[PDB]
RNA sequence: GGUGAAAAGUACCCCGGGAGGGGAGUGAAAGAGUACCUGAAACCGUGCGCUUACAAUCCGUCAGAGCCCUCGACGUGUCGUGGGGUGAUGGCGUGCCUUUUGAAGAAUGAGCCUGCGAGUCAGGGACAUGUCGCGAGGUUAACCCGGGUGGGGUAGCCGC
RNA sequence: AAGUCCAAGAGUGCGGCAGUGAGACGGCGGGGGAUAAGCUCCGUGCGUCGAGAGGGAAACAGCCCAGAUCGCCGGCUAAG
RNA sequence: GGCAGCCAACGUGUUGGCUGGGUAGGGGAGCGUCCUGCAUCCGGUGAAGCCGCCGAGUGAUCGAGUGGUGGAGGGUGUGG
């Protein structure tokens, strides 16, 4: 029978990337990978085996084009007329933080495990984070060649 | 549903009244309606031909002269005295299996009554023999009058 | 295990959702505590439940022996009986049914250490 | 050490004393049958060239012929009327494995 | 109106858990020397002989 | 000969009740609802029967690559080494190895590797 | 419509205004108590095990953590060619019937269970096709005689 | 003239038993309509649906791929 | 690896080739129920019915396999 994790099984670790520079939707769809668990051989669709992400300096995210003005974030308060609209440069300024928070959120899966899956992401605007405690891991986006 | 008594009367209009619609409180699809193709008297009767009802018999008869199970005797019973003791006794010297097929003629009250009590014994006339009687006893016991009776009315 | 006693009253005229109202707040309790509160509850079928409880304290102490203080009630339910029906005449020729339901009690006491 | 084993189209990672189910083979209880081989793992060292997996067979003796679980079918589509109720039990043979 | 469907099993109990009484919190009170349980609301007309001590 | 019902009409309302245990509401409760369920139930299952196949197909698949790209080689490319060098292991057995013996799993990527052409995007 | 072989139908004691019940008796059995043979299902309770209050569920299915129970070998729990109960979580997934080009359909019918409810029967009827007897012939109708299902009956009929 | 030819489960004739005689969309050739309709009426050894599950097209009878005898925790591909 | 239909090849039933989505509808072969001719068997040392357990067959379904409840009939084979 196909391997399966039991109660013991899971180790966690502890990532954290540097946005700065980085393009917005490659440092999402990295985080969104370590958050899943996709990079482990133990790696299983009903279980949430992913490490935790810490993302520094999400206020230096790189974003192409002119999204920065016309790219707008979406909102409904369920009201009539509710829908308010924020551009990307203006939730950049305000909440540096939410850009990168709703790319990675959106690249996870939207069911009851994906919630839980998103405990387990940390975002900071700064150069700084409080988790130096986990020691985390500086994990470089790289690609593998074929 | 047309010999169920009453039933005459539509029960209730055929509209507005938010039931399913009936002619009948006699409708089969009612407890205590008419019955749908149910039981009527009928004859079961067939109309066998005589030659394959004869050879039938002859076949039935065949296999127990056969199997040797075909007997001859000339009285069941001494005298004009009926006594199934009598005939209990010489029958268990003929035959000592249980159903026993008795060839009498008519007149021999005294050998009828001898054995009719008996309980797998079963007696007809030669003129009444029939394969079911035949097949159904394990041996056939003909009065020699009788057995003469049958052969004659047959091979003449 | 525990020593124990039952009584049963059986078609009582009050429907077993309102006697299981009452029960409700006696199962568990010792027989003492459990006759105090249907004493002072406000519902009618506090009295009925309230008799069953007592015959099997007294069936408890004459017939087994038992203490009366020791006694608590381990198990009570009601079950539905025989429901009589009636037919109340409404407007335009309705008439409509009426359930007229009954119900048994059933009560265990257990002779428990304090 | 352990091997991949070929059996009945399928392939079993079988260690010596493990017990497996696999597709009926003609042998009886008792039987030992030889078995090719897709892989050969001696602790450090890998065993993956045909050549050298041609010299290898694993032995294993047959325990009994079993029955599968009791699977039940019943096909049908609606606003039809078409229904059609099959059972199977697929034939097994179990192995416990002697060697490699 | 009327009801569009009929209910769940589940649906049912849940509202029909909430129809359900509450005990009155009693008190003890001693009258010809024996200790009777009164609610606090009938303390005072209990010690006055006001109250049916059955 | 009036025949009643019951005998035989039971039958067959016991087994599709019994199959229906565990279900929520009318659907274990009732005979009528019980097999209209029991309809979809097998449905369902001689359906995910199939797609269990592709399904498990799936993980493996999952598995192995992310083992390869542990050894900095990519799925596609492993496979097109492991058929070069013919290596049969299908992708049950290659995902235990991932899983229970990294070494073994290692050891199979290098022979991938030294099997898949100089120039991967040449001609041929 | 059915207590039991027999009324032997529950003396007497206990709680209760009664009703009803608990002891004690009768009986082979009260898992037979005049609400009575057997006593299904819907429907309504109580107890125990697992589960469930961040979740969007045609209610199931295939994967499946954790817990509970049980059968084997070993030892203090742990593994197996196991078996049950429950099921966090993941994938997949538009009731049944009728009737329609096409219905999950916001078309029709069904609140639920149990019982009942629809190609049957008559006739030397008609056509075809199996099967059996007899065969250039086959067969009787009414009727007559047998306590029968058997024997007789040539008028007819159908082939030629 | 060959092919297929342990069969297309082919044609033709007779007989027993039918059902059907409301079709839909898509491709190509046309009428009616304004060279409108998810329109309407014909042609097409044209297709699918009807009576067809599976994969693709987000979902999506009629489009693309492919015709489900059952089992498998094997492998290779189609459209994509 | 199991089952089935058609056909072939031989044998005193096995091997092989091909085939097995399906509504209206045609054909074939069966399951379960009751009443009966005949033959057999079980039953107050507990029949039927009902509730379970553990199992069984390709399906309708089965259990002369077994617990509980129950109190007088029932099973099987071959025909009608
Ligand atoms: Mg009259
Ligand atoms: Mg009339
Ligand atoms: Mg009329
Ligand atoms: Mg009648
Ligand atoms: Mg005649
Ligand atoms: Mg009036
Ligand atoms: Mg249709
Ligand atoms: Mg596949
Ligand atoms: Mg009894
Ligand atoms: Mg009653
Ligand atoms: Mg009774
Ligand atoms: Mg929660
Ligand atoms: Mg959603
Ligand atoms: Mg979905
Ligand atoms: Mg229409
Ligand atoms: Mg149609
Ligand atoms: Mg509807
Ligand atoms: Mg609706
Ligand atoms: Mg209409
Ligand atoms: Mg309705
Ligand atoms: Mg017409
Ligand atoms: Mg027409
Ligand atoms: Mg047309
Ligand atoms: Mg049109
Ligand atoms: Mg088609
Ligand atoms: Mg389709
Ligand atoms: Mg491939
Ligand atoms: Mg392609
Ligand atoms: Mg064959
Ligand atoms: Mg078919
Ligand atoms: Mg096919
Ligand atoms: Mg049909
Ligand atoms: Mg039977
Ligand atoms: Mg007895
Ligand atoms: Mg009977
Ligand atoms: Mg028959």
């Amino acid at each position: 029978p196909t391997y399966t994790p039991k109660a013991g099984d899971t180790t966690r670790s502890w990532y954290v990337i540097d946005a700065s520079d980085v393009v917005l939707g490659r440092l999402a769809s990295a985080a969104a990978t370590l958050l899943r668990g996709k990079h482990k051989p133990t790696f299983t669709p009903n279980v949430d085996g992913g490490d935790f992400v810490i993302v520094i300096n999400a206020d230096k995210i790189a974003v192409s084009g002119d999204k920065l003005t016309k790219k707008f974030a979406y909102r409904h308060s369920g009201y009539p007329g509710g829908l308010r609209k924020r551009t990307i440069g203006e939730l950049l300024e305000k909440h540096p933080t939410r850009v990168v928070e709703n790319a990675i959120i959106g690249m996870l899966p939207h069911n009851k495990l994906g919630r839980q899956i998103q405990k387990k992401l940390k975002v900071y605007a700064g150069p700084d984070h409080p988790h130096a405690a986990q020691q985390p891991i500086p994990f470089e986006i790289k690609q593998v060649a074929q | 549903r047309g010999e169920v008594s009453g039933g005459g009367k539509k029960p209730y209009r055929q509209k507005g009244t938010g039931r399913a619609r009936q002619g009948s409180t006699r409708a089969p699809q009612f407890t205590g309606g008419g019955t749908v193709h149910g039981p009527k008297p009928r004859d079961y009767s067939q109309r066998t031909p005589k030659k394959m009802i004869a050879a039938a018999l002859r076949g039935a008869l065949s296999d127990r002269a056969r199997n040797d199970r075909i007997h001859a005797v000339t009285e069941l019973v001494e005298g004009q005295t009926p006594s199934t003791k009598s005939a209990k006794t010489f029958l268990g010297t003929l035959t000592e299996n249980k159903k026993v097929l008795v060839v009498i003629g008519r007149t021999d009250e005294v050998g009828a009554k001898s054995v009719r009590n008996l309980p797998g014994v079963h007696v007809i006339s030669p003129d009444q023999l029939n394969t079911y009687d035949v097949l159904n006893a394990d041996d056939v016991v003909f009065s020699v009058e009788a057995l003469n009776a049958y052969i004659s009315a047959n091979s003449k | 295990e525990f020593p124990s006693a039952t009584a049963k009253a059986r078609y009582v005229r009050v429907s077993a959702t309102k006697a299981r109202r009452v029960i409700d707040l006696v199962r568990g309790k010792s027989v003492e505590e459990a006759l105090d509160i249907l004493r002072w509850a406000p519902q009618a079928a506090s009295e009925p439940v309230a008799k069953v409880i007592a015959s099997a304290a007294a069936n408890a102490q004459n017939n087994e022996g038992l203490d009366p203080s020791t006694l608590v009630v381990a198990t009570v339910y009601a079950d539905e009986g025989p429901t009589a029906k009636r037919i109340r005449p409404r407007a335009q020729g309705r008439a409509f049914r009426i359930r007229k339901r009954t119900s048994h009690i059933t009560v265990i006491v257990e002779s428990r250490p304090p | 050490t352990y091997a991949i084993v070929k059996t009945g189209g399928k392939q079993y990672k079988v260690a010596a004393g493990d017990v497996v189910k696999v597709e009926k083979l003609d042998s009886e209880p008792g039987a030992s049958v030889s078995l090719p081989v897709a892989l050969v793992v001696d602790g450090a060292n890998v065993t993956s060239k045909a050549d050298d997996l041609a010299k290898v067979a694993v032995t294993a003796e047959v325990l009994e012929h079993t029955k599968g679980p009791k699977i039940r079918i019943h096909k049908f589509k609606n606003k039809t009327g078409y229904h059609k109720r099959q059972g199977h039990r697929q034939q097994l043979t179990v192995l416990k494995v002697t060697g490699i | 109106a009327v009801p569009k469907r009929r209910m769940s099993r589940a649906n049912t109990r849940s509202r029909r858990a909430q129809w359900k009484a509450e005990a009155p919190g009693l008190v003890t009170v001693s009258v010809a020397g024996q200790q009777r349980k009164v609610p606090r609301r009938l303390l005072k007309a209990a010690r006055l002989g006001l109250v049916d001590l059955d | 000969a009036r025949v009643k019902r019951a005998l035989n009409a039971q039958k067959k309302r016991r087994t599709v009740l019994k199959a229906s245990k565990g279900y929520r509401g009318q659907r274990s409760r009732l005979y009528r609802k019980a097999k209209e369920q029991q309809l979809h139930s097998l449905t369902y299952a001689y359906r995910d029967r199939r797609a269990r196949k592709g399904e498990f197909r799936k993980l493996w698949i999952s598995r192995i690559n992310a083992a390869a790209r542990a050894n900095d080689i990519t799925y596609n490319r492993l496979i097109q080494g492991l058929k070069a060098a013919g290596v049969e292991v299908d992708r049950k057995n290659l995902a235990e190895l991932a899983v229970s013996d990294p070494a073994a799993f290692t050891a199979l990527v290098d022979v991938a590797r030294a099997a898949l052409p100089e120039d991967v995007n040449a001609p041929s």
